């Protein structure tokens, strides 16, 4: 991606949104337990 | 000069202080911080 | 007046445990509060309040939790049914975006930035706002010490 900006007399930043899907799934099996399962879909910062 | 800026990739920025800008700062009881390119902060500070 | 005792009631804002009902079960719930006064407090011009004299101090701090008073044979078998892994409850962020943030150069015209290689499956799209690096806080770290704005 390549934007063109209008010239500032200050250092501005760059905010872009990557929509992604941010979706939590939350178990609850038994008494006093709390699984969540996130997952994002592109930009994914899960390891497993 | 009249040379394009910028025209070298953008890398995005970190989300941590020290980084975002090379400013003066100042700590939570109004004490001035000197800037994160400073030789100062090579080390920890320690006040009694 | 300057010298203000306030009695403030915060609302969570984290979407997975914003609407969420819990099951019943002892859990534990832990949470930092900020007392940098350029993050907690707004300044109508923008001043250093860490400079000009604002200070926040936290005396008490309480959780409050409202129960709907339901039937003990109603709200076991919701119990009940709620623990079943076809009921799962699931949430989204409204946002539901990736945030990166380019540092763009003083008196700067053409911003390039990239992401390296990457399976775009279920992208949904871009929205992009220029924002000032003065007005943004380092978020991530505990404290932004350079952080000159309110």
């Amino acid at each position: 991606m390549t934007f063109e900006v209008d010239p500032m007399d200050e250092p501005t930043l760059l905010y872009v949104l990557f929509e992604v899907f941010d979706v939590v799934r939350v178990h609850r099996p038994h008494r006093g337990v709390i699984e969540t399962v996130y997952l994002r879909t592109p930009f994914s910062a899960g390891n497993a | 000069d009249g040379s394009i800026v910028s025209s070298y990739l953008t890398t995005r920025m970190p989300p941590w202080a020290g980084v975002r800008q090379n400013v003066m700062g100042s700590s939570i009881d109004g004490r001035p911080v000197l800037p994160a390119n400073s030789t100062t902060l090579t080390y920890e500070t320690v006040s009694g | 007046g300057r010298y203000v005792p306030f009695h403030i009631q915060v609302p969570q804002k984290f979407f997975a445990i914003k609407n969420l009902l819990l099951l019943p079960g002892s859990y534990t719930y832990e949470w930092n509060f900020r007392k940098d006064v350029n993050m907690v407090l707004q300044s109508s011009l923008g001043n250093d309040l860490r400079v000009d004299g604002a200070s926040i101090k936290f005396d008490s701090i309480c959780l409050y939790a409202t129960f709907f008073p339901m039937a003990h044979n109603t709200a076991s078998t919701l119990e009940a049914m709620l623990r079943n892994d076809t009921n799962d409850q699931s949430f989204n962020d409204y946002l539901s975006a990736a945030n990166m943030l380019y540092p763009i150069p003083a008196n700067a015209t053409n911003v390039p930035i990239s992401i390296p290689s990457r399976n775009w499956a279920a992208f949904r799209g871009w929205a992009f706002t220029r924002l000032k690096t003065k007005e943004t806080p380092s978020l991530g770290s505990g404290y932004d010490p350079y952080y000159t704005y309110s």
